[PDB]
């Protein structure tokens, strides 16, 4: 009755091994608190941003959209220089996005109140990619780690683009070490200001 | 963590106390790094 | 009205005058206000329950 | 009715030999105030940091990694206070001490030993009779390594000398 | 077919034409950093 | 410009403003030796300064006879950012805060002891509520629509007259 992923903490409830990843990983027990439905909806929600995150990272580094407002390597520098009508675009169709594909039910007041509604299954199968149940599990399994890892690694560019102000890819083959004369962390009360 | 003193945390003054000061505390740091926002720019 | 039904009040002097409770019990006798409505709200004096008549109390 | 370490003084109300390494010994009383789960916790944590703080000046001394800088354990104090490395170890030490508040309240609610986080990779714990006996020996270390991490600073502070080097010399 | 002569899609090598390791001056990987670390 | 007022980029008395306002900072900093805390402390106020009327002046703010900003908030589009576009923003926080307690009070009286729920505050779902109010202008006014924001006239206690 002990954890998996934390030997030495009890198993969380709402964690049965039935959603895919599910290692027993709930240390805070935030799915005692928070519905594991909601939660597993925006575990799903933030990979699948992440994964195209990560992606988009690495991609915007190799292939660039023509022009000369898309011809940022460093993916920060993109958010500046990119079309603001075009990146306000892409911003109203997210919106558009979540109110269609949540069918209105976007609340966590009502969300889920379709007993039918399953956490991450918008309806999403263009191709439908998922008829086969087989795949299934291992399908919906490798999703959610994919997801996960998108997630550490998404953070983990974005971080390594604030601190070198290079582009992942190019700042693998142009490491150039942190100096620790800049970069510092913290430091706003220790002068008392300034 | 015990539930009486998590029932504790959730009554009204120590919420009221611990949001507002959490609200405080972003309305300090946003008047930090952005200052003087007479206006919003554009 | 019967005992347990939910009333609304209709005496304008009344602190829950339109508001909902429900009835405790009824009398029988030559009693002027039968109808008891207890109150999930408290009055200005802190009673949460009165007497009325059947004239001043309707079904919801 | 007595203690075990102690022959004159009596033996602890709430030290009854259940934690592996008591010996009676808590003159100030402070089982008969606080809780004793909670103080082992504390002893075992204290311990390992020790522990692995003396094995951190043997082997520093012994050796260091070469992209750092060749120093002392307290100079490598204030250059990783300065240089970021430090505050790395902090944070992930943090880190890892949040999981290990959750595992404190698990104490605290009666289900886990107050130094079990079911850390045996090496499978070395066989079955229970070892593991009592390793678990003695884990409490004698820590407290051990305790006193002497503190004997190494100190010794460092009036004489300006590493442990091994102390040894050595003199 | 979409884009076209006049602008189309941008494809540049982010590894600038150096290895993974066992690299020069301008090209210093972090693999080779690690192996700096390694020798020092 | 607008009500008689000048840009503030091009006005004389926001210069002397901002030369009066450095010029002050300046006689402190000028007690101080280099390197020291306080004159460390007094030049980052020096450039906080500069930065501010530096960028107030190319905001197409408009200055008065005074060398201050004022704000024109008669509805014109050349100065929403404001008061129009501010207000925007406060009007959904507000509402997003009046329909997070609206809800958490309906909640509440739902529940088996109602006041209980408002001096110790059911927490999840508090915070359910407080993620609910992102789209309150369409919830409140489908809310509004379907009859269930606005109760009749004869389900609410009033006094005689
Ligand atoms: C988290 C997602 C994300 C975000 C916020 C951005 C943001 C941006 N991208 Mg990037 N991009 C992404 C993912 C993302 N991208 C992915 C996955 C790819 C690989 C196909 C790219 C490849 C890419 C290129 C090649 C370029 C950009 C560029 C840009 C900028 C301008 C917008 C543009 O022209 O996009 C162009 C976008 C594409 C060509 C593809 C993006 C569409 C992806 C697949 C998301 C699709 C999901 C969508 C919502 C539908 C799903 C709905 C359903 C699941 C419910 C802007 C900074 C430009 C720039 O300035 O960078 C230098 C540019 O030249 N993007
Ligand atoms: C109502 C429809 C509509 C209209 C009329 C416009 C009009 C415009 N857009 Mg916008 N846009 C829209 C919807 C619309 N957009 C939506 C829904 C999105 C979000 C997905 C965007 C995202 C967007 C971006 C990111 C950009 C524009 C830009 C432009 C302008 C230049 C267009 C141009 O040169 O096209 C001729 C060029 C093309 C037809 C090239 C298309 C390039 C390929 C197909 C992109 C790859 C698509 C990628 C896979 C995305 C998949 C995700 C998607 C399916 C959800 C123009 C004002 C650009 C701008 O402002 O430049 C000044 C710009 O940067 N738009
Ligand atoms: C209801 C009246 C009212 C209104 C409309 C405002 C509005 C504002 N105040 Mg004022 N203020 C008020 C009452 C009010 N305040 C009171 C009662 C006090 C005394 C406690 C102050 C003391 C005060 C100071 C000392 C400061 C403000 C600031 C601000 C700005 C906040 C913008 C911001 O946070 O950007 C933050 C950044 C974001 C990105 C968001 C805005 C102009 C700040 C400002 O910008 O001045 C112009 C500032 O420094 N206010
Ligand atoms: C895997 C997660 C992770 C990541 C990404 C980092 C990232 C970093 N660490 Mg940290 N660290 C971590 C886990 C992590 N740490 C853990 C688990 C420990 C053990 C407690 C440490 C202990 C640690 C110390 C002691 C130091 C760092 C330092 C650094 C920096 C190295 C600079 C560099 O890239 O050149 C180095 C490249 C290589 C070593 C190639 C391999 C960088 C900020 C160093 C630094 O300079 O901080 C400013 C430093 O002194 N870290
Ligand atoms: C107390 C009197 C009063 C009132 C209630 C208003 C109200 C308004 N004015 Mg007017 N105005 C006034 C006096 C007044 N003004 C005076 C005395 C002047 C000086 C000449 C102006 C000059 C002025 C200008 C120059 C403009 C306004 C505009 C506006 C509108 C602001 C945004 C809006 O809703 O547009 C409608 C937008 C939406 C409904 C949705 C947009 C999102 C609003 C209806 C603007 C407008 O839109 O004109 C109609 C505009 O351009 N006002
Ligand atoms: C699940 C997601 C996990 C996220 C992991 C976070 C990774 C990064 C975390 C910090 C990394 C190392 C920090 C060293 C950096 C560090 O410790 O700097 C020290 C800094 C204080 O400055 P000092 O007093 O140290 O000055 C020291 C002198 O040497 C220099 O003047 O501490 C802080 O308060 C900064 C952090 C902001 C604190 C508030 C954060 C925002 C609150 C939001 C709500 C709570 C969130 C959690 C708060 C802890
Ligand atoms: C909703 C939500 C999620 C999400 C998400 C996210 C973050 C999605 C992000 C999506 C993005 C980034 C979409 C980007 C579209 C880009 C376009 C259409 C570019 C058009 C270029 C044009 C028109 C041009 C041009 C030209 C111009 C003007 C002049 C030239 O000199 C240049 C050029 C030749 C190029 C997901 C899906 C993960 C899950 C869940 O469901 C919830
Ligand atoms: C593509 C691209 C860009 C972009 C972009 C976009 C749209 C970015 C949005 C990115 C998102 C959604 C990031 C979310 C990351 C989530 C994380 C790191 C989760 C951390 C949780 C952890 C580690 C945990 C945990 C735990 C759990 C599970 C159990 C608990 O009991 C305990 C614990 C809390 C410890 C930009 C704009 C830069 C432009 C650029 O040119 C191109
Ligand atoms: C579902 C569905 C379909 C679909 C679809 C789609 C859009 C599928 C796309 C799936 C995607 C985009 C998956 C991408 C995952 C990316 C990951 C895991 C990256 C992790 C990065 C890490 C760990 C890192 C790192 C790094 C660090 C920090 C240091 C850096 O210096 C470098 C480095 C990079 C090494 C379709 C539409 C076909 C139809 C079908 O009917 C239904
Ligand atoms: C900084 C740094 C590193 C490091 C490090 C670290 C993390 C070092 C951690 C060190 C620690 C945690 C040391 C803990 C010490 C506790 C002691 C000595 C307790 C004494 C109590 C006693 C004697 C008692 C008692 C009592 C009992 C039980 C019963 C009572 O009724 C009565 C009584 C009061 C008598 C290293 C060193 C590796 C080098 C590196 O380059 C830089
Ligand atoms: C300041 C600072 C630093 C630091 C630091 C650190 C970690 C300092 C740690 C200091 C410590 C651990 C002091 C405790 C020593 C143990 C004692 C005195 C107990 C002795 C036994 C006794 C009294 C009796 C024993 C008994 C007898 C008679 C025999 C039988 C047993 C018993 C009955 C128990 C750095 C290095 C980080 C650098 C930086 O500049 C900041
Ligand atoms: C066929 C359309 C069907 C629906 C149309 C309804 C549109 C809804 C509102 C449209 C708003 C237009 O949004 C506005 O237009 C374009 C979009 O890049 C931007 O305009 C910007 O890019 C264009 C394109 O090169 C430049 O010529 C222009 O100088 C620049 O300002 C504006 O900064 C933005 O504010």
């Amino acid at each position: 009755a002990k954890s998996k992923a934390v030997p030495f903490l009890s198993q969380p409830e709402a964690l049965d091994g039935s959603m895919a990843g599910d290692v027993g990983f709930d240390p805070f027990g935030i799915s005692s608190v928070i519905d594991i439905k909601w939660l597993r909806e925006s575990e799903l929600k933030h990979g699948r941003i992440c994964m195209l995150a990560a992606t988009g990272c690495l991609v915007q580094e190799v292939v660039h959209l023509p022009g000369p407002a898309f011809s940022q390597k460093m993916a920060l520098n993109a958010w500046a220089a990119a079309p603001r009508g075009g990146m306000i675009s892409i911003l109203v169709a997210i919106g558009l996005i979540e109110m269609i594909s949540n069918r209105f039910a976007l609340t966590a007041t009502d969300m889920f109140a379709n007993p039918n509604r399953v956490p991450g299954d918008l309806g999403f199968d263009p191709l439908s990619l998922g008829a086969n149940p087989a795949n299934r599990a291992r399908f919906e399994l490798s999703e959610v780690i994919h997801g996960r890892a998108a997630m550490m690694g998404f953070s983990g560019m974005v971080h390594q683009m604030i601190v070198s102000k290079q582009a992942p890819i190019e700042q693998l083959m142009h490491f150039k070490a942190v100096d620790s004369s800049l970069m510092k962390l913290g430091g706003a009360a220790g002068n008392l200001g300034y | 963590m015990d539930s009486n003193f998590l029932k504790y945390l959730s009554t009204a003054p120590v919420l009221f106390t611990v949001w507002l000061s959490f609200t405080a505390s972003f309305i300090i740091e946003a008047n930090r790094f952005f200052p003087d926002m007479l206006y919003f720019p554009m | 009205v019967k005992r347990g039904s939910k009333v609304r009040i209709l005496r304008k002097e009344s602190y829950w005058y339109q508001d909902i409770g429900t009835v405790a019990t009824i009398d029988t006798s030559g009693i002027r206000y039968p109808v008891v409505v207890r109150f999930e709200k408290v009055s200005y004096s802190g009673v949460n329950t009165n007497n009325f008549s059947l004239d001043e109390v309707v079904e919801v | 009715d007595f203690s075990a370490a102690v022959p004159f003084l009596k033996r602890p109300s709430n030290l009854d030999g259940a934690y592996i390494g008591d010996v009676g010994f808590d003159p100030l009383g402070f089982s008969d105030v606080f809780d004793l789960r909670v103080l082992r916790e504390a002893e075992l944590k204290h311990g390992r940091f020790a522990m692995l703080a003396v094995l951190g000046f043997i082997v520093q001394e012994l050796y260091t990694f070469p992209f750092f800088p060749k120093m002392a354990p307290v100079d490598a104090h204030d250059y990783f206070v300065k240089q970021g490395g430090g505050s790395q170890i902090i944070f992930w030490i943090s880190f890892v001490e949040l999981f290990g508040v959750v595992a404190l309240f698990e104490t605290l609610q009666g289900k886990r030993e107050p130094g079990d986080f079911a850390f045996d990779p090496l499978g070395l714990a066989k079955d229970e009779a070892t593991l009592e006996r390793y678990r003695l020996a884990e409490v004698k270390h820590a407290r051990l390594a305790m006193i002497a991490i503190g004997g190494f600073i100190h010794q460092y502070w009036v004489t300006k000398q590493t442990v091994l080097e102390q040894l050595g010399n003199f | 077919a979409l884009f076209g002569k006049g602008s189309m899609i941008v494809v540049e090598d982010p590894r600038d034409g150096c290895g993974a390791y066992a690299n020069s001056g301008a090209c210093h990987t972090f693999l080779d950093e690690i192996g700096d670390a390694l020798k020092k | 410009d607008v009500a008689g007022l000048t840009p503030c980029g091009e006005s004389k008395e926001f210069a002397r403003r901002l030369d009066g306002s450095v010029k002050k900072l300046q006689t402190r900093l000028s007690k101080y030796e280099a390197g020291t805390p306080p004159a460390l402390a007094l030049q980052k106020q020096i450039d906080k300064t500069k930065n501010r009327f530096d960028r107030y002046g190319k905001a197409g703010l408009l200055c008065g006879t005074d060398g201050l900003p004022h704000l024109i908030t008669d509805g014109r589009w050349t100065h929403s950012g404001e008061f129009v576009i501010p207000g925007l923003l406060f009007l959904y926080v507000a509402g997003w805060i009046g329909w997070v307690g609206r809800s958490y009070v309906l909640f509440a009286r739902t529940a088996d002891k109602p006041t209980e729920k408002e001096i110790i505050i059911d927490v999840p779902v508090a915070l359910s509520f407080v993620s609910t109010g992102f789209i309150w202008p369409f919830s409140a006014f489908k809310e509004f629509t379907s009859g269930n924001l606005i109760v009749p006239a004869d389900e609410i206690t009033v006094s005689p007259r």
